């Protein structure tokens, strides 16, 4: 609207509140889920 | 569809009675009418198939009658018959295949796989030898309302349920009073589960009632009534309702006092039974109240005394159960049972050429999901299908 | 959302288990552990605390959640307990003079009480179950009991003379009183240092975990001498030191917490 | 409980469950010191308990609790009875103190500590107030600003705070629900409490004796309401106040109704 | 049926014959252990009653899984019939009966027995595959 | 005979049960009482071990299979406790001052350990699982530990002033730590007077037989607060003198080794 007084990094300032809600953290989940699944094969698909 | 039944056991009763030095006087009636189908046939072309991995076949009847100069049978009679056969075999089987997998929920009676809906023509009505079967008489009968009636062993009426109701339930889940259940095929297997030996209560004495309401009415149904269910009589780990966490069921098995079981229709109740336990009668009915009792037992020894004590632990919860098994059965409409293929023929076509889920029937034909919602379009395809099933298995089994 | 009714609930079987909700109870819950001075003492430390506390985070307890209030003697805490956390832990020391003071401190904290108060000098008040106990607490607690008869006569004891009566408590600070079910009584109680209430037994508190630190398994939380149970939330150790103690505690929280579950009421 | 309840218009109503709630419940008055002064009399109690016993509720179901002074029965409240009534009287200089006892009782809180040294606290909702009980509580807040500084007030001179309670036994405050307050009280003699207002309490019943309906239980000056358990009565003694009790005990209990919540003993729940 | 199946077979063709609760399963009551001891204390197996028409499969871990991975132990149960069947009807249910109640059971070489004390929950990840 | 694999094993329901193995292991194998030298000075006989034998040899056992093994205190027996024989009894005295260490001695003997060595000049261990503990034998141990934090530093005790290390034992000759697993610690001990092993507990070993001679029974082997469990083979009996208490053992020895079982390892 007015860039309001010469602000700070603006993407930093959102980014380092962005990177620790459901988003982010889900993001990771599904990462790390898919990365598990991949690696073993004589767990059996224990997700059911 | 008539016109198919006949079709299938003239060539049932062909591939039957024609056989070699065979008497003539025992099929010139059945000669008749293989010749009066092949005049009627001959000049037609069909065609069948092309839903699904069904070939596209066209079947065109070109062939010759059978001669009544003999006095015996013969084998140049005989191969003639087995190769006029073999093609009107054939073509059933397909048109069969082709029937059993089309639905609709405008008019499902009305016949799909148009080659039925020509053999439902006039000029195909000289073929009709006899509608002798229990299906194609009840289809007959519908048509001409009247009362029906397919008869049952053992029939899979109830969908499949496993599931606990708690009146009074606790976050620890250590002193519960409430009632499991197993309604499964024929079979209803039912438990009351009091924590507390009915100590609290009034009386001393705990209720319990099941009520199970039919998808369709029965009628003549013999049912095996017996006390202590099984699956509900042993050490069991069991979830919350919403799944999170989970609690134990340690039972002690006594008796059903001032046991009822009520066979209703309509609300109004017509069969009514009081602690008879064994072979029993149900003449109609489309609901079922089983209401029993735990009874703390007045007088009891030290060794079951030291099980129900008077505060809150209670490792051993008295148990109060059921088993009711419907052996056999009537129905003014059709289910499938432990006795005939039926289903099983239809399942497995659309399961082999790989059937899309139609508007009607659910993704495999699962009864359960089949069954619990069964209306009226779902009861007319599935006598369809039945039907036509029964008619191919008396060809193909 | 209806408050005080209860109905049917309903579920399944071919319902799956969901996750673990511990990891989540932790951080959304707190913790209260009530050592013996004879630990802190034994100890001789004044950052321990805030050590068990850096521990606990490593289970996954918040700094914020866990806290650590101290008492004196199990009489002291017998007197007026406050047990206000949403997880109670209680180590308790044995002691074979105080066995059925640590008993009746059990049944008091493990079990939740609907208590009525009394006043003596106007009613005569009887048990109607075997749930109706008499708890008392205060300073020194000097109780005595007249049961009477069908015309409001005393039996063995005048209700005149209270010397007659029958003492069953001599200078206690906590009292569990269980008598006659069905009788008049009344009662002789120093009201001026100790307070007496009229309470019925309910079900269980799944909030609070005693842990007997010594000797042998001994508390008889029901009233009645046939059953002499013993729960889940009723454990035991053998102790030489209390370090050892607080690390087992810490090491086995997680089947502290599983072996309760937060309050019903 | 999440689940649903349903009913029907067509049932019946149902038998008295009065002359059974008598027999199965308890009862309890708060009678002033001043009462029982004016009476001069020792046996009392079990007349108006004999008195009872005509209108239905058994001998040992009625009980009297004597508290010496609005203020001494404010501080820390126990109530513990199935049915209570409290009389109440009434004083211009006393207004707003047994105007906080009213919203304290009539009301069921749910209280968390509130430390004040190591850490500092606000409100959110206009259900979230600060409730100080003892001997003597003087209570002074300053507000702070978005950089933790004070507004109009210095953070160490704590003469600058702003002094909201003195003097005072029991203290209900409410604070502009949003920023940060930093909180001078006298811990030693009043301990504080973050306490949220939840549904009312419908096991009380107060009974103003003399002046007229002044009670303001909400903080909020637009709905200043008068409940159903807040009653007046006009006195010229004690026994004429007593014996209309007795009298028109049914209405009291009929207007009053057992907890929904939880059994508890004290005026307030505890969460930590 | 029979002489007409009979007549097909010698006049070649896919024959049929529609059984009801037919008796395929010889009768096999047995047990196999994958982590067995001398004292039987910790065990993990799976037990199985093939009879008639009937089969009843149960398996059982005395450490209900707290040491396997994933907190979750694994059974399978292969019956290998001696005749091809179609257009099967079959019942399926969970919590099997006859594996559900206290035993003492011999060991393999009937020499020592052990005690058995279960205490059932429900089969996840279930799969019933029928192959050709 | 695949030694060092662990195959499927099958069997049947329909097999018949065997003979009586009893009459056979008597003699195939050898049993090893281990009796505290009150005993034998109590009794002040020189032939009451031939005595025992011939009275054995009655129920079955040869002469040569038995064995008694004498130990002064169970604090000495303690003091690396070597049970070589195909079947063990201890016949063990009470002592509520020695409950924590006739305690940890059932623990060490009763289960089987996998013991791997420990230095602590140089490293500083962690606990992995809950069975993974420090058992510290010698003649007197006087171990402290110092837990740490993610960055290597201390909480509340510093890496150089021992003093401020925290104590879990005292000039004890037998001791077995559990402390939070998930946390490195840093350690003080005795190392001239005393070992310290980490082991972890396996399986139990059904080769010995505790038989407490005294007070109730105490012993909580499982280090968790949650199990208190008692085990087939933890005996108790109730004692005035020694000479019943060795007629009942020998009378009743079928029970006793039904109880035990030859080992797996
Ligand atoms: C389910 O539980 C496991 C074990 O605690 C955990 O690793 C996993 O993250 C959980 N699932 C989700 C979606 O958090
Ligand atoms: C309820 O009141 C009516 C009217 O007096 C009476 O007839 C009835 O019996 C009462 N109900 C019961 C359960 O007694
Ligand atoms: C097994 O025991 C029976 C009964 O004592 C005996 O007759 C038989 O000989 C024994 N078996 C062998 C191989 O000795
Ligand atoms: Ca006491
Ligand atoms: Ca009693
Ligand atoms: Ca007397
Ligand atoms: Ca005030
Ligand atoms: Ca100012
Ligand atoms: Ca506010
Ligand atoms: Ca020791
Ligand atoms: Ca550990
Ligand atoms: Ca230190």
């Amino acid at each position: 609207k007015s860039t309001i007084d010469a602000a700070k990094s603006m993407a930093t300032s959102v980014m380092k509140k962005f990177k620790k809600s459901g988003l982010a953290n889900s993001v990771s989940t599904l990462t790390d889920s898919l990365s598990d699944a991949a690696s073993s094969i004589s767990r059996g698909a224990s997700i059911r | 569809m008539d016109v198919l039944y006949s079709l299938s056991k003239t060539l049932k009763d062909a591939r039957d009675k024609i056989v070699e030095g065979t008497l003539y006087s025992n099929v010139s009636d059945l000669i008749q009418q293989f010749n009066q189908m092949i005049i009627t046939m001959n000049g037609n072309e069909f065609q069948t198939g092309g839903i699904g991995n069904l070939p596209i076949r066209n079947w065109n009847f070109d062939f010759g009658l059978l001669g009544t100069t003999l006095l015996n049978l013969d084998a140049n009679y005989v191969e003639t018959a087995r190769n006029t056969i073999d093609y009107f075999v054939d073509f059933v089987d397909n048109v069969c295949m082709d029937e059993m997998v089309r639905e609709s929920q405008r008019n499902g009676i009305a016949p799909q796989s148009d080659s039925l809906r020509k053999l439902s023509g006039i000029k195909f009505k000289r073929i009709n030898f006899d509608n002798s079967s229990e299906y194609i008489e009840n289809w007959n009968l519908q048509n001409r309302r009247q009362r029906t009636g397919f008869t049952f062993h053992k029939p899979n009426i109830f969908p499949y349920s496993a599931s606990f109701t708690l009146n009074r339930s606790q976050p620890a889940h250590d002193n519960l009073m409430g009632t499991m259940w197993l309604n499964a095929g024929s079979e209803i297997q039912v438990a009351g589960f009091d924590y507390s030996c009915a100590i609290n209560a009034p009386a001393n004495i705990q209720q319990f009632e099941h009520i199970v309401q039919l998808r369709r009415v029965l009628t003549t149904a013999t049912i095996t009534l017996l006390p202590d269910a099984e699956r509900f009589s042993f050490p069991r780990v069991i979830n919350s309702a919403d799944g999170a966490t989970t609690w134990y069921f340690n039972p002690v098995i006594l008796r059903p006092n001032n046991v009822e079981v009520e066979f209703l229709l309509n609300g109004q109740i017509i069969n009514t039974y009081q602690a008879r336990f064994g072979t029993i009668i149900a003449r109609n009915f489309d609901t079922i109240r089983l209401s029993f009792q735990l009874m703390r037992p007045p007088n009891m020894t030290p060794a079951v005394a030291a099980l129900f004590p008077n505060a809150q632990p209670f490792e051993h919860h008295a148990t109060v159960g059921l088993t009711l098994r419907i052996e056999s059965a009537v129905c003014e409409s059709v289910l499938a049972d432990a006795s005939k293929t039926m289903l099983a023929n239809v399942t497995s076509v659309r399961q082999e050429y790989a059937i899309p889920v139609g508007p009607v029937f659910p993704p495999g034909m699962n009864w359960t999901d089949l069954i619990t919602n069964y209306s009226p379009s779902r009861e007319d395809n599935l006598q369809r299908v039945f039907t036509v099933a029964s008619i191919r298995s008396m060809l193909v089994k | 959302q209806n408050y005080g009714i209860n109905l049917p609930i309903t579920g399944s079987m071919d319902t799956a288990y969901a996750n673990s909700t511990q990891e989540e109870t932790f951080l959304t819950s707190t913790l209260c552990l009530y050592y013996p001075t004879e630990a802190a003492t034994e100890i001789n430390d004044n950052s321990w605390k805030d050590t068990l506390s850096q521990l606990f985070l490593t289970k996954g307890w918040p700094t914020g959640s866990v806290y650590f209030k101290e008492y004196t003697d199990i009489a002291s805490f017998s007197v007026d307990p406050q047990l206000y956390c949403d997880y109670n832990v209680v180590l308790m020391k044995y002691d074979a003079t105080l066995q059925l003071d640590m008993s009746e401190l059990a049944d008091l904290i493990l079990n939740e009480w609907l208590c009525n108060p009394m006043d003596i000098t106007l009613y005569y008040y009887q048990q109607t179950d075997e749930a109706n106990k008499w708890i008392s607490m205060g300073s020194s607690c000097t109780i005595k009991v007249c049961p009477l008869n069908t015309q409001t006569l005393g039996i063995g004891c005048l209700t005149t003379d209270t010397a007659t009566f029958e003492e069953v408590a001599t200078a206690e600070k906590l009292v569990i009183t269980d008598v006659v079910d069905g009788v008049n009584h009344k009662l002789d109680v120093t009201t001026a240092t100790c307070t007496i209430r009229n309470c019925k037994k309910l079900g269980p508190r799944e909030n609070v975990a005693v842990i007997q630190v010594g000797g042998s398994d001994v508390l008889d939380i029901t009233a009645d001498p046939t059953t002499a149970p013993q729960t889940e939330r009723m454990m035991r150790i053998n102790w030489k030191k209390w370090w050892q103690v607080f690390y087992t505690v810490v090491d086995y929280v997680n089947q502290i917490i599983q072996a309760m579950s937060k309050r019903s009421r």
